């Protein structure tokens, strides 16, 4: 990234990291490794490594104890170390402290009183020791498993006598040095275990976190702010600064697992992070060196460092506006009228701008010329136009095709002239006269002239598809594609499919059915053939109602005779296998042949009039046949 | 129609229509999706549902085809894609109306773009994110909506991006029902068209040139009868680019790319482009609160038709 | 399955409507079938989206779609079928 | 709701309203109108039609003055 400054690699595994609280030197303590990892801005490397010789986090001392490092090794005692006592002759051990009967989960040096330390763990007891001298003061936590205990920070800028505890019982317990065995403030932090505890650097605000994934801010001087991270949060480290307002606090939310990243949240914007600092491997711990630099360790054992004053902001990269269209003219066109805020003091609710572009444009036009409703026009031209057409024999068929295409062109010109748009009446008059020219040369029987039928029809098609007249180009594609090869079959079929999808986008379905019923291209919408076919099994014998014998007999009788009305006797209301006579209506018990109305949960037929009368006029809710249920409405 | 005020507590990122234009789904960074409905009475927008979908900023949304039900799909910065099917029995503005179907938590990076395929491909879904690979999720049996299988895992980049926070990905499908399957990938600064050959696998078909900065949007155009196809790309640099794609019938068709027009009229950063249903008028929204409409002139060159200001 | 009917063996939806190409047997469609005293109007609107089919050509429609189609035409809306389902 | 400002830029309807001509012809549309009209005027003068050549030359000269001495003294 841009703000990345320091990086290296470690040959062995790491567990935690802490900062040497010293403005003179620029080292770090990484946790059984305990290395004084010193970084230098001249080379941007942490190659200066002083090789000084579990569920724990390493911590360094403050104030007069400016050189003490505590780490847990055997999970039963706290081991103190000194950086000055790192020589070969000098013993690199300080007097250890051991009273915990179970595993130690946390410990922390105090920032105001250097001779006082705190810890905790699964032993359900918070103890206080002394470094100048078994603990001195022990506080029972009522069988609550301590995960984190942190001191109240001093943080001398332009106190330290209290501490809090997070627990597996989801309770935040504020304590006091001068008030042992009695918690000062008790708060129910989270449902389930709470795994995070830290204090705000300036104000008395405590931000926690646990298995609920809700980083909740608590006032200790139902929560103040709630950040629904969703993942189990494991670590929080506030930035070192003077935050006069509590909303201008940069907080490092991090988790442990296969998806771990350094996320630096500002409390002013609890929904967008400010830095999503990410490494090649999942991270484990993050610490703040100063007001700018923050380091981390990872599963890949790389001591990466970032500069938050030279990092891109996540808010700037996020999408700010969007547009979509609803139809051809632009009856519905959207935006978002949202303002970008800051990470310091949240946002007014954004306004989605739905605009009637044709109405606004007509208003501005009529205003400009003083010194309608083209969706209805599209409906009118979809409904009222004639899209459908339906060796001497071929000549006669071609002549008849030209004649009734002339008739269709005349009808289209007339219905354009009915609504008074001359710009397409002229087009269809041109097409009609070109067809008349072709008809007169069929009856009478270097580049082509511009009044040639194929060339002129193709040029009018190209002008229509460049201008945006969907209806006219689609009409030309139905009427003059097979006889005049205008474009490829793929382009024509795609245009017809897009026109039918456009008709489906409006509530114009009968028009789309009219268009698809007489389409010369047989595979426009769907490739399964009969997608509306409903084959039935017999209610008496159980075999499928195919009635092939009846169809064969009626086809033979209609072939031997000269009428097509014999084939109207074919139907699926009777069975040929079991000789079922007819299907009866559920209300009137009359024969039912041509249109039914199926009741869904019980499977009963019925006329439109019978079912409609029973369910609207009589206002009944059950099936007429009698069924254990309600087939309402 | 009139503008309406959402209940969103932060920025709205992606807004997508349904098929019929009667429903608007707005996904935002406050971990929320708000689906609105267009009432025939009084001609104003009323809220229908508003529920929490993800644990981070939802950056993309898309409706499915109307024949497969009321399905939206949300991609966010939680490295997940979650689908939502509407249950009409529940009351409106209750939060239990839209029920989760499946969570496609397979990306190692945060997902930026989700797009449904055209309805003639089946219920097919696409994903692009910070990992740098294009993922295709198909329901081979559309009987059950909870059975999604990853059918294509194509690497659109030579290397994954090291700078993960400075990236933006977009996808756009080709709505041509009878042309071969085409998909547009705008990964970081390129734009690659992907076709399906006889092998059943995606292949690189053509590359849109230019694009000096990050690509914030891409939009294929619905060509109703045209002999060419249009792709509109919006960039971080602020330049609208319209590419004239021509197709002539291992891939079954070769593509030639000609930059038809270039427009830097947004003095800033372009965040979205979207054609209309004719493929003639193109919208373009910038970071200045301005929306411009582009229509092709008599020559093969688009020009700005209007500017929409939101004072 | 009080709002959506499917095959119990495989889960596939019903055969599609011949007018709007939506799968039949599903209530609460995205549109309103305003086919050819507010309670009776609402009952008619929710009655228009039912399962109606002809017993001579076996082609399915919504009730409102079949009522609106056969108020202007007299042939089955499926391509390739010549069956006067009205009378 | 905010206030939305709409600014039409090069609207075709306004430009059609601002045009008194049926067509906006140019010299690029008809490159050789002068020579063809002049030669047909010469051919018309060779016939017994001396007014038609004056009509056609008046049309040509009107268009030439639109996009831009034997009878003087
Ligand atoms: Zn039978
Ligand atoms: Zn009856
Ligand atoms: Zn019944
Ligand atoms: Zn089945
Ligand atoms: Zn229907
Ligand atoms: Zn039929
Ligand atoms: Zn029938």
């Amino acid at each position: 990234s841009s703000g990345l400054i320091y990086t290296t690699k470690v040959d062995k595994e790491l567990s935690s990291i802490d900062k040497v609280n010293d403005p003179n030197i620029n080292g770090l303590v990484c946790a059984t490794h305990l290395g004084l990892y010193k970084f230098s801005p001249s080379d941007r490397s942490i190659k200066c490594v002083h090789d000084f010789i579990t569920i724990a986090d390493v911590k360094t001392g403050f104030n007069n104890y400016k050189n003490c490092i505590a780490v847990c090794n055997n999970s039963t005692a706290i081991s103190i170390y000194d950086l000055n006592k790192s020589s070969s002759i000098d013993n690199p051990l300080i007097t250890s402290l051991c009273e915990h009967t179970r595993s130690i989960n946390s410990f922390d040096f105090n920032m105001v009183e250097s001779n006082l330390i705190i810890s905790g763990g699964q032993d359900s007891c918070v103890k206080i020791w002394d470094l100048r001298s078994r603990s001195d003061i022990s506080i029972n936590t009522a069988s609550d498993s301590i995960r984190d205990v942190k001191w109240m920070p001093g943080y001398n800028f332009a106190s330290g006598y209290k501490f809090a505890s997070i627990h597996d019982s989801g309770y935040l317990l504020k304590f006091d040095l001068r008030q042992p065995a009695q918690y000062e403030k008790k708060l129910n932090a989270h449902t389930g275990p709470g795994l995070c505890l830290n204090w705000h650097p300036n104000q008395e605000y405590i931000a926690t976190g646990g298995r609920d994934g809700k980083c909740c801010l608590w006032f200790v001087g139902f929560p103040k702010l709630t950040i629904n991270t969703g993942y189990p949060v494991t670590k929080l480290k506030f930035k070192p600064a003077y935050s006069s307002n509590i909303y201008n606090s940069l907080l490092g939310i991090s988790s442990m697992g296969d998806e771990a990243e350094v996320r630096i949240y500002s409390l002013a914007r609890k929904y967008i992070p400010k830095h999503v600092l990410l490494s090649e491997t999942p991270s484990l711990g993050l610490v703040w060196w100063d007001e700018n630099l923050i380091f981390n360790i990872d599963k890949g054992t790389r001591i990466n460092g970032w500069d938050i004053n030279k990092e891109p902001t996540v808010l700037e990269n996020l999408s700010k506006n969007t547009t979509t269209w609803r139809d051809l003219d632009g009856n519905g066109l959207l935006s978002v009228d949202q303002e970008i805020g800051s990470y310091e003091v949240a946002i007014e609710p954004p306004c989605i701008i739905t605009l009637d572009i044709p109405q606004i444009f007509n208003n501005i036009r009529l205003t400009k010329i003083a010194h309608n409703s083209p969706v209805e026009k599209f409906k009118y031209l979809a409904r009222q136009l004639k899209f459908s057409y339906i060796v001497e024999a071929e000549l006669q068929e071609k002549i008849q095709t030209l004649v009734d295409l002339i008739s269709i062109a005349t009808h289209n010109a007339s219905v354009y002239l009915s609504i008074d748009d001359l710009t397409n009446f002229k087009i269809w008059i041109l097409i009609r006269d070109s067809l008349l020219w072709d008809l007169k040369w069929m009856t009478s029987s270097i580049a082509d002239p511009p009044w040639d039928t194929k060339k002129l029809i193709k040029q009018l098609y190209n002008q229509a598809t460049e201008t945006g007249n969907v209806v006219l180009t689609v009409n030309i594609l139905f009427l003059f594609q097979t006889i005049y090869q205008i474009t490829e079959i793929d382009i024509a079929k795609d245009a017809i499919a897009h026109f039918l999808l456009l008709l489906h986008r409006y509530e114009l379905f009968g028009i789309a059915a009219d268009v698809l019923k007489y389409c010369p291209f047989e595979d426009i919408m769907g490739s399964e053939g009969d997608q509306s076919s409903i084959r039935l099994f017999c209610e008496r014998c159980g075999e499928l109602i195919t009635n092939e014998s009846s169809k064969e007999k009626l086809r033979a009788e209609a072939q031997q005779t000269g009428n097509k009305k014999i084939m109207d006797k074919f139907g699926y209301w009777y069975c040929d296998s079991c000789k079922k006579k007819n299907t009866s209506c559920v209300l009137c018990e009359r024969p039912l042949k041509k249109l039914t109305m199926v009741i869904l949960p019980c499977g009963h037929e019925g006329h439109f009039q019978c079912i409609q009368e029973w369910f609207l006029d009589e206002n009944e809710q059950e099936c007429p046949g009698g069924c254990p249920g309600v087939a309402f409405i | 129609m009139q503008p309406f005020d959402s209940g969103h507590d932060d920025l709205v990122h992606d807004v997508v229509y349904d098929f019929y234009g009667r429903h608007v789904a707005t996904c935002s960074s406050d971990q929320h999706i708000k689906v609105f409905k267009l009432d025939k009475d009084t001609s104003n927008w009323e809220l229908s549902d508003s529920w929490r979908a993800h644990d981070s900023s939802i950056v993309a949304i898309d409706w499915a085809s109307p024949e497969y039900g009321r399905i939206i799909a949300s991609a966010s910065y939680d490295k997940t894609v979650k689908l939502w099917e509407e249950d009409p029995d529940q009351e409106e503005c209750s939060g239990r109306r839209w029920n989760k179907l499946c969570t496609l938590n397979d990306s190692k990076g945060s997902l930026y773009s989700v797009k449904f395929a055209p309805a003639h491909l089946g219920l097919k879904l696409a994903c692009l994110g910070n990992d740098g690979i294009l993922r295709l999720y198909d329901a081979l049996e559309p009987s059950d909506l909870r059975s999604w299988t990853l059918t294509s895992e194509m690497k659109v980049l030579s290397i994954p991006p090291a700078n993960h926070l400075q990236s933006d990905f977009c996808l756009s499908w080709c709505p041509s029902r009878f042309s071969p399957e085409k998909l547009a990938v705008s990964a970081l600064e390129q734009a690659i068209i992907y076709q399906r050959g006889k092998d059943g696998k995606l292949h690189v078909a053509a590359k849109l040139p230019g694009h000096k900065s990050l690509i914030r949007s891409i939009s294929w155009a619905p060509s109703i009868g045209r002999w060419y196809q249009l792709i509109a790309t919006g960039c971080k640099d602020g330049r609208i680019r319209i590419f004239k794609i021509t197709e002539k019938l291992e891939l079954q068709s070769n593509l030639q790319v000609e930059l038809l027009s270039e427009h830097d009229d947004h003095n800033g950063e372009v965040w979205s482009v979207s054609w209309n249903l004719t493929g003639t008028i193109l919208s373009s929204a910038g970071d200045d609160g301005k929306v411009r409409l582009w229509k092709a002139t008599y020559s093969n060159e688009f020009k700005c038709m209007s500017v929409i200001t939101a004072q | 399955p009080r709002h959506k009917y499917c095959c119990p063996h495989c889960g596939s939806s019903f055969p599609r409507c011949a007018i709007c190409l939506m799968p039949l047997g599903t209530s609460n469609l995205p549109f309103v079938i305003n086919g050819t005293n507010r309670e009776l109007v609402s009952r008619k609107l929710k009655l228009n989206e039912w399962f109606s089919f002809c017993l001579s050509c076996n082609h399915g429609m919504h009730a409102g779609h079949a009522e609106e189609w056969f108020d202007r035409h007299n042939v089955c809306p499926t391509p390739g079928c010549t069956c006067q389902c009205n009378k | 709701m905010p206030d939305i400002k709409v600014e039409l830029l090069h609207d075709d309807i306004i430009e059609a309203y601002e045009q008194e001509d049926l067509l906006h012809l140019e010299v690029s549309d008809i490159p050789k109108f002068q020579t063809y009209i002049y030669q047909y005027s010469k051919l018309l003068f060779r016939w017994g039609l001396p007014l038609e050549r004056v009509k056609i030359l008046k049309v040509s000269t009107d268009f030439r003055s639109s996009y831009s001495s034997p009878y003087n003294g």
